[PDB]
RNA sequence: CUGGUAAUUGGAAUGAGUACAAUCUAAAUCCCUUAACGAGGAUCCAUUGGAGGGCAAGUCUGGUGCCAGCAGCCGCGGUAAUUCCAGCUCCAAUAGCGUAAUUUAAGUUGUUGCAGUUAAAAAGCUCGUAGUUGGACUUUGGGAUGUCCCGUUACUUUGAAGAAAUUAGAGUGCUCAAAGCAAGCCUACGCUCUGUAUACAUUAGCAUGGGAUAACAUUAUAGGAU
RNA sequence: GGGCUCGAAGACGAUCAGAUACCGUCCUAGUCUCAACCAUAAACGAUGCCGACCAGGGAUCGGCGGAUGUUGCUAGGACUCCGCCGGCACCUUAUGAGAAAUCAAAGUUUUUGGGUUCCGGGGGGAGUAUGGUCGCAAGGCUGAAACUUAAAGGAAUUGAC
RNA sequence: UUUUUUUUUUUU
């Protein structure tokens, strides 16, 4: 949200599930956030480099968090070059 | 019986957003449906939904973005004039920033704001958020 | 579930006009009977006071409640009014005229005094809150 | 003085986290009182809203206990609420104000029409519910002022919303109900997902992971 | 307030059960709903089993045994302690007892 | 689900998606139709004529082929009954209850499903007159629906 | 220096009243104006309801003792009464306030917008005419540039017309205000053509553009179109 | 017409302070059937009907498709496995609802609108009075008011019993 | 499975 000027107004800007869309509230305490480390052409792991996946608690709750992450993370590697 | 197939169409793309799914199935098809569909798509508020053909009524595939608050038809279809949108859309929507009603008018099917600007009246189909 | 015809105004109008006399407030005021109770839709009444009446308080208080019983001028019902305050019944008499007033209520008995809807205003022409505070004085005659 | 038993105590007592914000950001629990003082507690206001006895039946009489309502809120987007029950009307009431400043959360403001200035009012339609008693807010134009019940009033007032419309149904005289329907009416606001928010979100590293090496010893 | 899903009873897709009559005090009772009990013990009690045997007349012979169906009301089952009151939980255990 | 009854079956035909006739199948549409003409001479209705041909004469649907459906066939050539199949078939189960109520008059559910094949019986020649395919006049009575058929 | 209190002191101010006079007025009266009078306990003396909670205000003092009484409701009173009868003090409004059909609150009549398992509540079951409701399908697109190419109704847009008064509302210092439709410059033997706007108005009727969503009627024994 | 059994009413025997009862004994009407009435039940899932969507699982009834191996049997039937449709239900679960008890429909409801019927409006008076209508009768259906009253009532908690 | 009836009004 911002103003006719152009300032943002909101207090912040909350993080949103990366398989539901949904927005993570702060209260939310049976959210994640997960990270991924990529991994180099000797398999090793390249230090502050990995991808982020926020689940909030309704998908977790449900079950398909670990389907919905295993999809996500098969997209962004074959993006990403991580194989 | 079956009296409105926009509403199980609405319905189902309702339940399936909320669910979660990525697609969601409509069963039977209408152009009425499809000139919905396309104005919510026009909207950003949902993905690209594809007709199939089967010497039937139809059927319609539709990819969920996950930005559908609520979606519904409004029964009976109320006669809107121009100057009862403003109404309409306070009973209906929950803000005057985003939000759409949905009308049938003699110019076409099209959301309330369009009908404002083109300044014609008709009849509320449904609203979408 | 309810009907939602866009034909169907005359059902949910004739429905709503028959579960109408379902409250007790909208059938009070439209079944006429206001008429035939004793003030017959009106403030205040005057009367004739025909004899002093003690009734007992009800449960749990105890006391001995101070009425009249009045016939009203302009129908002839006998009621029962309570007569308010400290030794203020002694500025009624037999065969004197009060004016009667609601209890407060609307036609229903309040506080611990069983069955008495009305309250004397005046007597023989003076307020009893006068005649209490002695302001002014019961006429002779 | 105060021995934080958390890794967020430990940060916010190292002055390594600042804003309130940083917290809600990745919804870590706060289970420490002092991390609020020490974050909004200056500007941080309270109020016992309710003393309501209440009593067990015992074998020798009535055991009676006092239940504490207390509200607290910044007048500007945060606002908490805490109940809690003692043999001691004080007692209550210092445990019911560090349970409002444990459960303080971030509200969002928007406008009704024009975006110009500070926003004044609800985003929103919301609504909450607790028990049967179920609390409706409406976005109102700027200078309705707050249409709302006492107890209602005085939760908005502590979150800094200047106009809106209100609607309550159920047994609101359980004043209980009523303010918590009204806090969850209000927590509601940051979970409508709207087209403002439709931007991907840019993940950055939780504070756990940012200060883990300092949080290592 | 309801405390059982099935009301006491086990009729489903049903309209009406035939009675049966209490084995103890006679009482009608709907077969779906009465303490139904199977009893197969021997006619001679094991205390007198070796006392019969001794007196068999023949040569080898198996003693029969005695069958019968109980079918109680509730208030006489749980009078005779057929079945006892359990708890809100253990009320919902359907599995005879081990 | 059923109109006079609490069934929710869903059996039922599957068309294909092809509208054409097989490759396999060489018969000509007047072909078809001398066929079709010569059973409803025999006194067949069009849904048996339907069933022999698709039993017998490898004819999956006589439309795919000719182009029309038997019933208009027929009413081409003069040979359409004058009352429907449907409502002839809903008059006989009634006649043939209500013989069997002559004889039972104990048997009520005999009465009440007497009632039911009326009702439906009502409503199909109500629709027939709406459409033009019963005179006005048309009355079904149970005194003389014998005669009818 | 800054504030609050005092039937302590001190002088100032003034209208309620009174009254020449003028003014007002058809004639009177009132108002406005104004000679001479008119305030210290400024006796030129403010009342109506309350003080347990709802709901602002006393665990004060005396009397009564489930009596008398209060109390819209919950409750007070049985010999230590914040609740009655009184004194004091305090609270609310204030030249007003108390008491005895109708609106709101009432989403407790629910079209928007209520309920029907156990709180009040779905007919024992099915059929069924009025009523209400009723699946899908018939011309889309580009090129260009509002314009060119390939039966009856509902509904909506626009227009006319639709008494004033009342409502909303523009202007205007009746000393202000409720009002009213006045009025303003300058003292010109006058002027502002002074102003006395504008909006709103269910349904039904009249005229007009649209042809999405709907309703009724029609279709093939060709007796059809040309 | 039948009338075995049991058994309103009734009669006795007990118990009891009494016992017009509970217990025992004998029994009329009834209980059964036919013809004609009656139309009410906690007639209950205390939960209208049609349609759509909506989690999982194992059982079971009917039909059907496929696979497979046996049968003291006559391609079939019985059994085994995998599926589809329809039905009576059950278990787990909340991301749902609810005042909760609970409910996979009592969900998809202040983010309120698929179609349609019935029906409630604090507690009593009262399912009463009156009128009408049906019934041989018993009674059924339709169905008020005067007046009275601050609670009655639902779910759940602790204690006491 | 013999028999076991009753506890003035208000208030704590
Ligand atoms: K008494
Ligand atoms: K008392
Ligand atoms: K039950
Ligand atoms: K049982
Ligand atoms: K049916
Ligand atoms: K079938
Ligand atoms: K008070
Ligand atoms: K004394
Ligand atoms: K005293
Ligand atoms: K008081
Ligand atoms: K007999
Ligand atoms: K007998
Ligand atoms: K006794
Ligand atoms: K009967
Ligand atoms: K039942
Ligand atoms: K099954
Ligand atoms: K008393
Ligand atoms: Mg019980
Ligand atoms: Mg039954
Ligand atoms: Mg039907
Ligand atoms: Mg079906
Ligand atoms: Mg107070
Ligand atoms: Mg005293
Ligand atoms: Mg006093
Ligand atoms: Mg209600
Ligand atoms: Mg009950
Ligand atoms: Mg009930
Ligand atoms: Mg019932
Ligand atoms: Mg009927
Ligand atoms: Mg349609
Ligand atoms: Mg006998
Ligand atoms: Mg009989
Ligand atoms: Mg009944
Ligand atoms: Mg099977
Ligand atoms: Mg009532
Ligand atoms: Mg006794
Ligand atoms: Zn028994």
């Amino acid at each position: 949200m911002q103003n006719e000027e152009g300032q943002n107004v909101d207090l912040y800007i909350p993080r949103k599930c990366s398989a539901t869309n949904r927005v993570i509230t702060s209260k939310d305490h049976a959210s994640v956030q997960l990270n991924v480390g990529h991994l180099d052409d000797k398999g090793l792991y390249i230090p502050g480099s990995f991808t982020t996946f926020a689940l909030c608690g309704f998908i977790r709750a449900q079950g398909d968090a670990d389907s919905a992450l295993d999809r996500l993370w098969q997209k962004k590697k074959v993006e990403a070059r991580q194989q | 019986v079956r009296v409105s197939v926009l509403n199980d169409a609405l319905k189902s793309m309702y339940n399936a957003e909320k669910r979660g799914k990525r697609q969601v199935m409509i069963r039977p098809s209408s152009k009425v449906i499809i000139k919905f569909l396309i104005v919510m798509q026009k909207h950003g508020y949902i993905g690209e939904f594809e007709y199939v053909d089967d010497h039937r009524s139809g059927k319609i595939v539709v990819e969920l973005n996950g930005r559908l608050n609520k979606c519904g038809v409004i029964s009976p279809r109320f006669d809107v004039g121009v100057k009862e949108i403003e109404g309409w859309t306070a009973r209906l929507l929950p803000s005057r920033q985003f939000g759409y009603i949905v009308l049938t008018t003699s110019a076409g099917i099209m959301d309330h704001e369009e009908a404002r600007r083109k300044n014609v009246g008709g009849k509320v189909l449904g609203f979408f958020y | 579930g309810k009907t939602r015809g866009m034909g169907a105004g005359r059902k949910l109008k004739s429905h709503r006009r028959r579960q109408r006399w379902a409250d007790k407030s909208y059938k009070k005021s439209h079944l006429g009977n206001e008429w035939k109770k004793p003030f017959a839709g009106s403030s205040h009444a005057k009367g004739i006071v025909l004899e002093k009446i003690g009734i007992e308080a009800k449960q749990p208080n105890s006391a001995i409640r101070k009425c009249a019983r009045v016939q009203l001028i302009k129908n002839g019902k006998k009621i029962a009014a309570f007569v308010p305050n400290d030794g203020c019944l002694n500025y009624i008499e037999e065969n004197d005229e009060v004016l009667i007033a609601g209890f407060g209520r609307k036609g229903h008995a309040v506080g611990d005094i069983p069955g008495v809807r009305f309250k004397v205003v005046k007597v023989s022409g003076v307020s009893l809150l006068a005649l209490f505070k002695e302001k002014k004085e019961k006429p002779r005659s | 003085k105060w021995v934080p038993v958390t890794k967020l105590g430990r940060l916010v007592k190292d002055n390594k986290i600042r804003s309130l914000e940083q917290i809600y950001l990745h919804s870590l629990p706060i289970k420490e009182f002092q991390i609020i003082d020490t974050l909004i507690g200056p500007s941080l206001k309270d109020e016992v809203m309710k003393i309501m006895p209440v009593q067990k039946q015992t074998r020798a009489g009535q055991r009676t206990r006092f239940k504490a309502f207390v509200v607290v809120g910044d007048g500007n987007g945060h606002v908490g609420l805490g109940v809690k029950c003692s043999k001691e009307v004080a007692t209550a009431i210092r445990g019911a104000i560090i349970l409002a400043k444990l459960s303080v959360i971030p509200v969002r403001r928007g406008y009704w029409g024009n975006k110009i200035g500070k926003p004044h009012t609800v985003p929103c339609k919301v609504t909450g519910k607790c028990g049967s008693v179920t609390v409706r807010m409406v976005p109102a134009p700027r200078g309705a002022g707050i249409v709302a019940a006492r107890v209602p009033k005085k939760v908005l007032q502590f979150a800094g919303i200047e106009d809106v419309f209100t609607s309550s149904r159920g047994s609101t005289k359980t004043l209980g109900n009523f303010v918590k329907a009204t806090f969850d009416c209000l927590m509601k606001t940051y979970g409508f997902l709207t087209p403002d928010f439709w931007k991907e979100t840019r993940f950055t590293k939780s504070p756990f992971q940012e200060y883990a090496d300092i949080l290592s010893k | 307030t309801f405390k059982r899903r099935n009301g006491g009873r086990n009729k489903h897709g049903r309209g009406h059960t035939k009675f049966i009559r209490c084995s103890n005090c006679g009482k009608c009772c709907p077969k779906d709903k009465a303490i139904k009990r199977f009893l197969v013990r021997n006619i001679v009690e094991q205390a007198a089993v070796r006392d019969v045997q001794e007196a068999c007349a023949f040569e080898t012979y198996t003693l029969p045994k005695l069958y019968l169906k109980m079918q109680y009301c509730v208030s006489c089952a749980i009078h005779s302690k057929v079945v006892r009151v359990r708890s809100v939980t253990d009320r919902r255990v359907r599995e005879p007892p081990q | 689900g059923r109109m006079h009854s609490r069934g929710k079956g869903i059996s039922a035909s599957a068309l294909p998606y092809k509208r054409t006739p097989p490759s396999w199948l060489k018969i000509s549409a007047p072909d078809v139709e001398d066929n079709i003409c010569k059973f409803a001479k025999k006194g067949l209705t069009p849904s048996q004529i339907g069933v022999i041909l698709r039993d017998s004469h490898g004819i999956a649907q006589v439309k795919s082929v000719t182009g029309s459906k038997i019933l208009r066939i027929l009413k081409a050539h003069g040979l359409a009954p004058e009352i429907p199949e449907d409502l002839y078939h809903l008059i006989k189960k009634a006649v043939a209850i209500r013989k069997h109520l002559e004889r039972n008059r104990k048997d009520k559910d005999s009465k009440f499903r007497l009632i039911l094949v009326e009702s439906r019986i009502h409503r199909l020649a109500r629709y027939y007159k709406k459409t033009k395919k019963l005179p006005p006049v048309w009355k079904y009575e149970s005194t003389t629906a014998s005669t009818l058929v």
